[PDB]
DNA sequence: GGGGCGCCCGAACAGGGACT
DNA sequence: GTCCCTGTTCGGGCGCCC
């Protein structure tokens, strides 16, 4: 039936008009099913006969769930104006609280229980191979979702007033109610929930009324203590394409909020090349075993719990290699609320450090969404190698209240540069220049111990000549070297101490840095006539 | 009452932006507030037809259990279209006069580019989005509409007090005077007498952080290194400033720890350069159609160095903010909220900062430290570490 | 066909440094 | 100005929910 519900306006964009689109043909199974469902619409007022006065059109369609009638309004969707969406996420399970009583309600054919604005109709016409428009929401417009969540939500505030305490997790028309009632008295308290909504037009069929455990929510089971996913299945083929990956990096991601230990980086770099989803890709050794490890872990079962707003949330990260870190919530030791798992790269260049740093990021964001409040965190990382970072560190960077937990792999630096000079190492000025034209380049060094090198390179830059004369006096001085160097680009990406980088060169770098007992780089002013940054850079430039 | 018709500049939409995560408390403050507001006709519920957009938050101001909200009205600021005593002054007390704007209506036709969104825990619900139908606190219009009825209000309080200064910027009154500080708070309560029956800072104790040389008794290569490519740097900022003869001691390939006895001639060229850093930067006008910037370098030990200029080199003013478990992020969101309080108070506008600290770290948390009324337009930046050596 | 959030990727900017 | 290298956004695809 129909919300008397206030419509609400909306127009098209201006200097726009309506769809004029012929409709495609379609298999009989569906016409059948059309028909079906537009002559019980049409009875009940959701749907009304047009005439030729209308000159627009939009194709539509159905896909099986019963039947379910679609619209292609893709081309109506483009002329209509902007909507802001109020949805603004996804409820998940592990920030309900413990509630007495509990009910999961569905609202019964619900778009098509709200109104349509009328100077909007017309704009929606469409043609049974019969001519109709919408008088209510229709699916496949892009005003329907936000139009119905809005609508949901005017209609719910008196009830939600009147019942402070009656929790309602309000999901487009999917309804979870709890309450710290008996099961008599939340009851009661239910079924003037359904008349309230049957007031505007809202029938809760019995069908969908869950009443008894496990409630079927969001993609989870609810049980009275503990919650779970509901299955989750991976592909088993043995040839895999791009589209066929996704399906399992989706999946994967998916199971990760709950299945500790999962991931999916050697996986992730197979979808780089690709131009195009059919593509077939060898299931690289790395990503072949990745896919059983994960495989492994989903065999074992698995479960949540709910939020106790009197205890404190605990986040726990662990690292697992090649910039891949896993974590888990929870307030008392081996109770999950929810598992994750962090594996951004962010940067050319960077070190485990930092990307702890932004995993504490991440989990403390969406622990904000989820519970409203920052968790305290356990993290493989010493007091005294945080501070050593933040000291040095030229950045503002800070974690929030957290402890150590000798859990290996222990998050370290793996080099430091000196602050001051080192006696009775020997000085190396590098340089290194490249040539715009020709691509052709030179880095060296020169030393206060009369050491002289200039390496030709091929195909270069400025930069990586600059970085390859580093590496060179990195590569022919003993344990102990100091390093004086005029670009600002090499110091700069050394000195924020790296241990891992896109650059096979940096690394390269990266690696000599750690075998050095220690290093001093130093930066001076280039083409000011420093020596002897003055003298190597007579020999890199020549013939360049 | 009636209205004062407002406009985009040509040429720009609303504002568009996502409303970012709160916490609990914050959203808790926010409904309570807003129910308030609404129930005093200062906000309207509205819907999704609305394509507008502005972040809200909440500030717990003080000690006080008494929350602020805050709308972030930077975006909608910059589309809406368009006292040099009050540094001087003793004691300047900076005053919350915001409420006063909710007694002006506001042009209907533009209430819709004022749109915000209250969000739930755990999305429990779709957001709720509200619109303004009076003058919104942290908007550019506010105190342009406000004016004259602030003028008609303020006037007689001047007129008995000529050597106090009151100046506004938007939800702000910044009251001088050069009173012992008994008399000044008896004064500034005065006026919030004077304030009612209608409906701490020191700037004359603002230092400048100077370029400053080290003194030495010996020099190695290293050392005078150092010193060339910091003067050679310095010399962009003051032109007389001369490296000649300090870096003919660097000629030939020495070692770093090798001691160089400085000549007379560089001894010369020291002692001038140590000169010339005192001698104030010359040529540096105030340009307000132009914005401010402002660079901050995080020195370590709670000390952090910041500039203000619109051109490069060009600084019209640069400092020092000062201060076991010290934080990181709160230090810089109170640094970034004192240079602004100076730039208004000497300038009347507030400055783009470069901050020296990755987006997601300060998205992350500032809103946690904030306690200012107003909200300065920012931008990230990976600090080259030369320029956290020259101003050491 | 629609809206939401998530994840990964690469395209198109926007900066600042080094260079003819 | 140009190239280079680095950062960010924003629109692809897939997952999941309705
Ligand atoms: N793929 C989907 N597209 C949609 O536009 N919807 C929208 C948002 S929720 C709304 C549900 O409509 P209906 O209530 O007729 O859906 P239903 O048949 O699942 O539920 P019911 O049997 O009517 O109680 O349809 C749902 C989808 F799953
Ligand atoms: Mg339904």
């Amino acid at each position: 039936p129909i919300s008397p519900i206030e419509t609400v306006p909306v127009k098209l964009k201006p200097g726009m008009d309506g769809p004029k689109v012929k409709q495609w043909p379609l298999t009989e199974e569906k016409i059948k099913a059309l028909v079906e469902i537009c002559t019980e619409m049409e009875k009940e007022g959701k749907i009304s006969k047009i005439g030729p006065e209308n000159p627009y059109n939009t194709p539509v369609f159905a896909i099986k769930k019963k039947w379910r009638k679609l619209v292609d309004f893709r081309e109506l969707n483009k002329r209509t104006q902007d909507f802001w969406e109020v949805q603004l996420g996804i409820p998940h399970p592990a920030g309900l609280k413990k509630k007495k009583s509990v009910t999961v309600l569905d609202v019964g054919d619900a778009y098509f229980s709200v109104p349509l604005d009328e100077d909007f109709r017309k704009y929606t016409a469409f043609t049974i191979p019969i001519r109709y428009q919408y008088n209510v929401l229709p699916q496949g417009w892009k005003g329907s979702p936000a139009i119905f969540q809005s609508s949901m939500t005017k209609i719910l505030e008196p009830f939600r007033k009147q019942n402070p305490d009656i929790v309602i997790y309000q999901y487009v028309d999917d309804l979870y109610v709890g309450s710290d009632l008996e099961i008599g008295q939340h009851r009661t308290k239910i079924e003037e929930l359904r008349q309230h909504l049957l007031r505007w037009g809202l029938t809760t069929p019995d069908k969908k009324h869950q009443k008894e455990p496990p409630f079927l929510w969001m993609g989870y089971e609810l049980h009275p203590d503990k919650w779970t996913v509901q299955p989750i299945v991976l592909p088993e083929k043995d040839s895999w394409t791009v589209n066929d990956i996704c399906k399992l990096v989706g999946k994967l991601n998916w199971a990760s909020q709950i299945y500790p230990g999962i991931k999916v980086r050697q996986l992730s770099k197979l979808l780089r090349g690709t131009k195009a989803l059919t593509e077939v890709i060898p299931l690289t050794e790395e990503a072949e075993l990745e896919l059983a490890e994960n495989r492994e872990i989903l065999k074992e079962p698995v479960h949540g719990v709910y939020y106790d707003p009197s205890k404190d949330l605990i986040a726990e990260i662990q690292k697992q290699g090649q910039g891949q870190w896993t974590y888990q919530i929870y307030q008392e030791p081996f109770k999950n609320l929810k598992t994750g798992k962090y594996a951004r790269m962010r940067g050319a260049h960077t070190n485990d450090v930092k990307q702890l740093t932004e995993a504490v990021q991440k989990i403390t964001t969406e622990s904000i969404v989820i519970w409203g409040k920052t968790p305290k965190f356990k993290l493989p990382i010493q007091k005294e190698t945080w501070e050593t970072w933040w000291t040095e560190y030229w950045q503002a960077t800070w974690i929030p209240e957290w402890e150590f937990v000798n859990t290996p792999p222990l998050v370290k630096l793996w080099y430091q540069l000196e602050k001051e000079p080192i006696v009775g190492a020997e000085t190396f000025y590098v340089d290194g220049a490249a040539n715009r034209e020709t691509k052709l380049g030179k880095a060296g060094y020169v030393t206060n111990r009369g050491r002289q090198k200039v390496v030709t390179l091929t195909d270069t830059t400025n930069q990586k000549t600059e970085l390859q004369a580093i590496y060179l006096a990195l590569q022919d001085s003993g344990l102990e070297v100091n390093i004086v160097t005029d670009s600002q680009y090499a110091l700069g990406i050394i000195q924020a101490q790296p241990d891992q980088s896109e650059s096979e060169l940096v690394n390269q770098i990266i690696e000599q840095l750690i075998k050095k007992e220690k290093v001093y780089l130093a930066w001076v002013p280039a083409h000011k006539g420093i020596g002897g940054n003055e003298q190597v850079d007579k020999l890199v430039s020549a013939g360049i | 009452i009636e209205t004062v018709p407002v406009k985009l500049k040509p040429g720009m939409d609303g504002p568009k932006v996502k409303q970012w995560p709160l916490t609990e408390e914050k959203i808790k403050a926010l409904v309570e507030i807003c129910t308030e507001m609404e129930k005093e006709g200062k906000i309207s519920k509205i819907g999704p037809e609305n394509p507008y957009n502005t972040p809200v938050f909440a500030i717990k101001k003080k000690d006080s259990t008494k929350w602020r909200k805050l709308v972030d009205f930077r975006e909608l600021n910059k589309r809406t279209q368009d006292p040099a005593g009050l540094k001087k002054k003793k004691s300047v007390t900076v005053l919350d006069v915001g409420d006063a704007y909710f007694s002006v209506p506001l042009d209907e036709d533009f209430r819709k580019y004022t749109a915000f969104t209250i969000p739930s825990i755990n999305n429990e619900t779709p957001g709720i989005r509200y619109q303004y139908n009076v003058l919104p606190q942290g908007w550019k219009g506010s105190p342009a509409i406000f004016q004259s009825s602030m003028t008609k209000i303020l006037e007689p309080f001047r007129k008995q007090n000529p050597d106090i200064v009151i100046y506004q910027y938007v939800d702000d009154l910044y009251v001088g005077s050069d009173l012992e500080i008994g008399q000044h708070r008896t004064k500034i309560e005065e006026l919030r007498q004077h304030l009612l029956r209608w409906g701490e800072l020191h700037p004359d104790k603002w230092t400048v952080q100077p370029i400053v040389l080290p003194e030495k008794d010996s020099w190695t290569v290293n050392d005078i290194q150092k010193l060339v490519g910091k003067l050679n740097w310095a010399s962009q900022i003051y032109p007389g400033i001369k490296v000649r003869q300090l870096s003919k001691l660097l000629r030939g390939t020495k070692a770093l720890t090798e001691v160089i006895p400085l000549t007379e001639e560089a001894e010369l060229e020291l002692a001038e350069n140590r000169e010339i850093l005192k001698e104030p930067v010359h040529g540096v006008y105030y340009d307000p159609s132009k914005d401010l910037i402002a660079e901050i370098q995080k020195q370590g030990q709670g000390q952090w160095t910041y500039q203000i200029y619109q051109e490069p080199f060009k600084n019209l003013k640069t400092g020092k903010y000062a201060r076991a478990h010290t934080n990181d992020v709160k230090q810089l969101t109170e640094a970034v909220q004192k240079i602004t309080t100076e730039s208004i108070v000497i300038w009347g506008k507030t400055p783009k900062f470069k901050l020296p600290i990755q987006k997601e770290t300060w998205e992350t948390w500032w809103t946690e430290y904030w306690q200012a009324t107003w909200i300065p337009e920012w931008e990230f930046v990976n600090t080259p570490p030369l320029v956290k050596l020259w101003y050491q």
